[PDB]
RNA sequence: GCGAUAACGAACGAGACCUUAACCUACUAAAUAGUGCUGCUAGCAUUUGCUGGUAUAGUCACUUCUUAGAGGGACUAUCGAUUUCAAGUCGAUGGAAGUUUGAGGCAAUAACAGGUCUGUGAUGCCCUUAGACGUUCUGGGCCGCACGCGCGCUACACUGACGGAGCCAGCGAGUAUAAGCCUUGGCCGAGAGGUCUGGGAAAUCUUGUGAAACUCCGUCGUGCUGGGGAUAGAGCAUUGUAAUUGUUGCUCUUCAACGAGGAAUUCCUAGUAAGCGCAAGUCAUCAGCUUGCGUUGAUUACGUCCCUGCCCUUUGUACACACCG
């Protein structure tokens, strides 16, 4: 049940280390519910990651 | 035993029983003066 | 296709290579291929090599590592452990001997082997800590490909590395044991066990 | 970080408001320009001053620029 | 004279001193075959130059190459490049650029050292430490 | 090529009051032997012609018997002086390699001789400490 | 094809000319050789007795091919490695002359060297003719 | 050998000769303040861009300090410190 | 100290190795180690004559490491 | 005709160019074959002395530096004219040796 | 930081 | 720096600057650098070639690789993007170099009870100054160990040990009537070392410092094993007037803990980290230390204020010898 998204614009950093990242991804497939989601690795725009599950949304990291 | 030589021989060398102290740290005001003659206003005015 | 004669003669296996540029002449780029979508661009695999050694500026910019052989992702990997820093051919004489190991058991190509071993293990979500100044928190992430392209190989060579610590194995037999079997997604392997528990705690965290 | 400084800066306006019609879109115009138009010491420099008027006359094209 | 071009290819300090003439298939190493030049295992790569625009354009040129300098493994880099240079300014001077244009993106698409000489080099140890960065372990 | 054999290996050794591991390469199993090192091992094989693929239990009788006479006859097979250890010994000047037993025995009989004579050295060997001038303030913690 | 001593890998050559060497036997064999150590910074003596000097000396022959009035000061630089001090850092170590200034000495007198001239030892014409041979009959197989 | 004794044109501009001639005024039972602006105005007098005297010990009294001078322009790092 | 590994070889042992590796895909110098209970000192005198048999296929030719499988 | 060699040293390069032009100029109008200037390369004088008189504080070190420039100029003149030669060109932080 | 003493 | 702006225009510091490193087939020349030719010479298949020796007259040619003086070159260059469309930033192509191009040197206003009177013929003052705290001389001591701490190393094994085979760097130093320099090359020595010549006051000679890791081929084969090299015993040399409380090495011999280390905490973003050796220093000998060089050569960032530290602003004060108040 893993699904893929695109990303499409990066928002900025977060975290209390700055570690992570706010980025606004894309579906691959259904190119729609777009969900602001959280990334430990570096992100480039236009990165196909996938996710473990889709329903959660994201906010800043303390 | 009157010479150090010849009495090494037999002195002996009892250090591993008694235990060494725990603490060994053996070596305030750095900013007020102890020479107790504070140079006047009068010598600052006649010295600069 | 004919045999070029030099005078200071070629020989024959290395005049092959006139076709196609292959790894240690015996590994075909052609017929590997990443088996995930996301972990198409981090992998490249689309420039053939010939050795595991081409010494590029891959670390001057922000992402020219994602152009970087995947063979030499993991010929840098191995040599680690302060002693090893600088064994880079040994590392190389490492990879060249398993994939001597590897094509003889499962049949399977080396370097599409060694491809499947790394988009496996990739642990796709991590339980990143968010303790408020020294109280013990986690909260749960995603992964980026990139991140999750260099996180197997680095489980992979560790992996690899304590299989031949104190053992009369060697390190090349005890990669080619942890190659292919966390290709195929065994739980009895390195980078398996290490990337399952990642994604089993990061489920309690989100 | 590439911030020019202030020295070439005002250096390099000075020249504009002075020679606009020998300023052109070129940075190696400007270079060979710049040597006989003002006397810097370093070759360095030199180039550095160049590079930014060039910028100030390759700005002028897309419209006025301020304080200039 | 005859036919020839001299070039060089250069690494940490190794520096590739190439000679190409007009001859046979002759490419030597200190007057000694390309066949056994060690470490083996990466006897591949002085060989890039040769396989990846074909043998046969070294039939009627003839290499010898002198190196002194630099490391082990930096002999293998700067011996490649000056051949793959050697060819390049050989055709440069006696035959037509379209060929020197042309062999050229051969060896530019594959690896842009087979061309130019990188520039990296180690930078001076710093005192304070048994590195150019690094330095001693400090004490609290 | 590997071979078989049956009866003709000797699991446990027994060398001058000395046991050595039979399954061991003897050139170095004979180390075992106080007054053996890997070094010295190695020539009093190969003048026995003991050739070194072998093993300690592999030997018959016969070889062990020649090689001791070489072990403890050294000098009689043109081992040199510099390769022996005991070499211009005090008491009757000729040259020595003490052994499994006798290694010690002179050892322990050049001790109480310092020991006699009060020399420095003898002196800090009573106590148990370093005699080389070597430094204690720091170090001699075991 | 003209063969040459620079147109055959060494390793095998070496093993080539000592394996005629051994079996010419007219290099003469000192008899410390089993009782001596290569360098002042080995451990053991070489594994090989029966072959060592003879794998020596026909090394040492070829090497000497190569380079110019290289004496017997050279040699002790080329054969020392790294010795195992215990404490202390590795430090390179001379090799034992005894073994090289007799190697010098005797394949000198049996026709492969001489000595040169404004020192070091140069090679004779017809150690050039047997290496260069030896080098003909070994890269058939 | 053979030994000349060139009269240095500007007096002022020597750093030698003035610190010199400082510490014979400073011996003579001037005061430093008289002192210091005597050769202050007298490099400026000579056309000198800069000029720092800094006086510095102890003068009447146990504790030393420092004290400085300066007049003109003065440049601190890099090169010309070296050349001017 | 749990290693056991026998380098003298024995009746037992020498037919059983004719019975045992022409069962195998791979072998290297711990597998004859591995599994026969054989000291790698055996193992690697038995990969030189197994291959010179015949029975043993070649794969890559090294000191500190050697790839075989079988030649049937 | 006489094979002579002068060596020219001195630590400023322009003062030591000015000289090696100006025996070149005596050289050239002069029929005088010549070989040279020979750019010897550069000795600098290194030594790592320790900033500080005392020895507490961090670690500091002062790195002083001679840079030694040297030619070398072979003459193919009589003796009478190289020796007027190098007066010509004279200059104090230049030495000037002369040898047949 | 001592006072020299003599015994002859 | 843009910008906002009761401010405007300036100065010091930063940046500039300088040293070093990279590119230059474009200059200037190079018998103390090399190469191609040219002699004369060699071995092999004889193919006219492949390798070399020699050549301070072959009275060869050249600077391309090596040296260094004169210069040149990059100034974020041009383009796609975001930005107050500004300062800038981010991605490309060119380039030798697009992280301040790389790394360093010098480095502001005042100041600290930071360190040194143990470097001074730099010092004021107290002490002492002929039985001297001055000097000189012999012998000792800084090394001395019941203990805790740190700067390092040796390693804890097979990505390894030994044993062979291969065999590349760079920074540097080196003398006379001495008080003995670098020392080759030859000759003796298992080793260490010993003898006889000769070069070099120096890109020549020492020294291509043929350094080690490394690559290969073999034994070893999980054992505290042949990993490791403590502690100790015997002889031979070296240095010094003098080596005992081993100067040091060498030869043999003894064959230790250590099987990866807790709470903690350090250095570090590219030829950098980390493995690996080499030289200069103190030095008559003594380097596990610093100073510099060169070989191999990475992992991950390219963000933040979570920790710590500092800085600025606001704020508070009964402090100004300034919270050590």
């Amino acid at each position: 049940p893993v699904t893929l998204a695109k990303v499409i614009k990066v928002l900025g950093r977060t975290g209390s280390r700055g570690g992570v990242t706010q980025v606004r991804v894309e579906f691959l497939e259904d190119a729609s519910r777009t969900i602001v989601r959280n990334v430990k690795g570096p992100v480039r725009e236009n990165d196909i990651l996938c996710l473990m599950e889709s329903e959660r949304e994201a906010r800043r990291l303390r | 035993k009157s010479p150090t030589g010849n009495e090494a021989a037999l002195k002996n060398k009892n250090f591993n029983k008694d235990v060494a102290p725990p603490q060994s740290t053996a070596t305030p005001f750095d900013r007020h003066s102890r020479t107790g003659k504070t140079d006047s206003k009068k010598k600052l005015q006649q010295g600069w | 296709l004919q045999v070029v004669e030099l005078a200071t003669t070629i020989p024959l296996d290395v005049q092959e290579a006139q076709r196609e540029v292959k790894l240690f002449n015996k590994w075909s780029f052609e017929d590997v291929e990443v088996k995930d979508v996301s972990l198409v661009d981090y992998i490249q695999i689309r420039n053939p090599v010939f050795v595991s050694h081409t010494a590029g500026k891959y670390a001057s910019k922000r992402f020219r590592k994602a152009q970087c052989p995947i063979v030499e992702r993991l010929t840098n990997s191995l040599m680690m452990n302060g002693r090893n820093n600088g064994k880079k051919l040994k590392a190389v004489r490492i990879v060249k001997h398993a994939l001597e190991i590897i094509h003889v058991l499962t049949e399977q190509n080396p370097i599409q082997v060694v491809v499947d071993a790394i988009v496996n293990s990739g642990a796709r979500e991590d339980s990143t800590r968010i303790g408020s100044s020294g109280t013990v928190r986690r909260q749960a992430v995603d992964v980026s490909p990139l991140r999750r392209v260099n996180q197997a190989i680095a489980l992979l060579t560790i992996g690899a590395r304590e299989a031949s610590f104190r053992n009369i194995k060697t390190i090349a037999e005890c990669l080619a044991e942890e190659l292919i079997n966390a290709a195929k997604g065994s739980s009895t392997s390195y980078a398996i066990k290490k990337k399952d528990e990642l994604e089993r705690v990061a489920k309690s965290n989100r | 970080g590439r911030v020019r400084t202030k020295t070439v800066k005002r250096a390099s306006k000075v020249l504009i408001e002075r020679f606009y019609p020998k300023l052109t879109l070129d940075f190696e115009t400007n270079k060979r320009l710049t040597s006989e138009i003002a006397v810097i010491q370093s070759k360095r420099l030199r180039n550095k001053i160049a590079g930014y008027t060039t910028h100030l006359m390759k700005r002028i094209q897309k419209g006025p620029v301020r304080g200039i | 004279s005859t036919q020839s071009v001299q070039t060089f290819g250069k690494k940490k300090t190794a520096t590739a001193v190439a000679h190409v003439k007009a001859g046979k298939g002759l490419i030597k190493i200190n007057g000694s075959p390309i066949t056994l030049v060690q470490p083996e295992i990466l006897r591949f790569k002085v060989y890039e130059p040769l396989t990846l625009v074909g043998l046969d354009k070294f039939q009627g040129i003839d290499i010898r190459v002198k190196v002194t300098g630099g490391g082990h493994v930096s002999q293998v880099y700067a011996i490649r490049q000056a051949i793959a240079k050697g060819l390049v300014a050989y055709h440069q001077k006696y035959v037509d650029e379209a060929s020197k244009n042309e062999l050229k993106k051969i060896f530019a698409s594959y690896d842009k050292t087979l061309l130019v000489a990188d520039s990296r080099r180690m930078e001076p140890k710093k005192f304070g430490g048994r590195g150019a960065r690094a330095r001693f372990q400090k004490s609290y | 090529l590997v071979v078989q054999e049956q009866g003709s290996f000797q699991h446990i050794l027994r060398l001058l009051n000395t046991n050595i591991d039979g399954r061991i390469k003897i050139m170095y199993a004979l180390t075992k032997i106080r007054g053996v090192g890997r070094r010295y091992a190695n020539l009093v094989c190969k003048k026995a012609d003991v050739e070194l693929t072998k093993r300690a239990g592999e030997l018959t009788q016969e070889e062990l018997e020649r090689i001791v006479t070489i072990m403890q006859n050294p000098t009689n097979y043109k081992i040199p002086a510099w390769f022996l250890n005991r070499q211009k010994d005090q008491v009757d000047g000729k040259d020595y390699h003490v052994l499994a037993n006798n290694l010690e025995s002179k050892l322990r009989d050049d001790l109480e001789r310092l020991k006699k004579i009060r020399s420095h050295r003898g002196i800090r060997h009573f106590w148990g400490l370093k005699v080389r001038g070597q430094h204690t303030k720091t170090t001699s913690r075991g | 094809p003209g063969v040459s001593v620079r147109d055959v890998p060494a390793q095998d050559f070496i093993n080539a000319y000592a394996q005629f060497l051994q079996r010419q036997g007219k290099l003469e064999v000192p008899g410390y050789v089993d009782i001596v150590k290569t360098s002042a910074g080995n451990d053991l003596p070489p594994q090989e007795a029966e072959t060592w000097f003879y794998k020596r000396a026909a090394s040492i022959a070829r090497h000497i091919y190569l380079r110019k009035q290289v004496g017997v000061g050279a040699l002790n630089k080329l054969y020392g490695g790294a010795k195992n001090r215990g404490f202390r850092p590795h430090k390179h170590v001379d090799a034992s002359g005894s073994i090289n200034r007799k190697c010098v000495q005797a394949l000198q007198k049996i026709g492969v060297l001489e000595i040169s001239p404004k020192g070091g030892r140069r090679i004779s014409e017809n150690g050039q003719r047997d290496l260069d041979r030896i080098a003909a009959q070994t890269l058939e197989e | 050998i053979a030994i000349y004794a060139e009269r240095v044109e500007e007096r002022g501009l020597s750093a030698a000769v003035q610190a010199e001639a400082l510490k014979a005024k400073l011996l003579s039972g001037l005061p430093i303040r008289r002192a210091a602006y005597g050769v202050l105005r007298f490099a400026m007098g000579a056309g000198a861009k800069g000029v720092e005297v800094v006086i510095s010990g102890k003068l009447r009294a146990a504790r030393a300090k420092s004290q400085k001078y300066a007049d003109g322009f003065m440049i601190h790092s890099g090169q010309p410190t070296r050349d001017f | 100290d749990k290693a056991q590994h026998i380098v003298i070889l024995d009746q037992e042992k020498y037919d059983r190795i004719l019975k045992d590796v022409p069962t195998y895909k791979y072998v290297s110098v711990s597998v004859l180690v591995d599994r026969l209970k054989i000291g790698g000192s055996l193992a690697r005198v038995a990969l030189r004559q197994l291959e010179e048999d015949g029975i043993i296929t070649p794969v890559l030719k090294h000191s500190k490491q050697a790839i075989y499988t079988r030649a049937q | 005709i006489h094979k002579i060699r002068i060596t020219l040293t001195s630590t400023k390069v322009k003062q030591l160019e000015n000289v090696s032009a100006n025996i070149i100029r005596n050289a050239a109008q002069y029929n005088i074959v010549k070989k040279g200037p020979v750019r010897m390369p550069t000795k600098v004088l290194k030594i790592t002395t320790r900033k500080t008189p005392n020895g507490e504080g961090s670690k500091t070190w002062d790195a002083y530096e001679m840079r030694i420039h040297k030619r070398v100029i072979d003459l193919q003149a009589p003796a009478s004219t190289v020796k007027r030669i190098t007066q010509i060109t004279i200059e104090p932080g230049v030495d000037v040796e002369v040898t047949i | 930081r001592k006072k020299k003493v003599y015994t002859t």
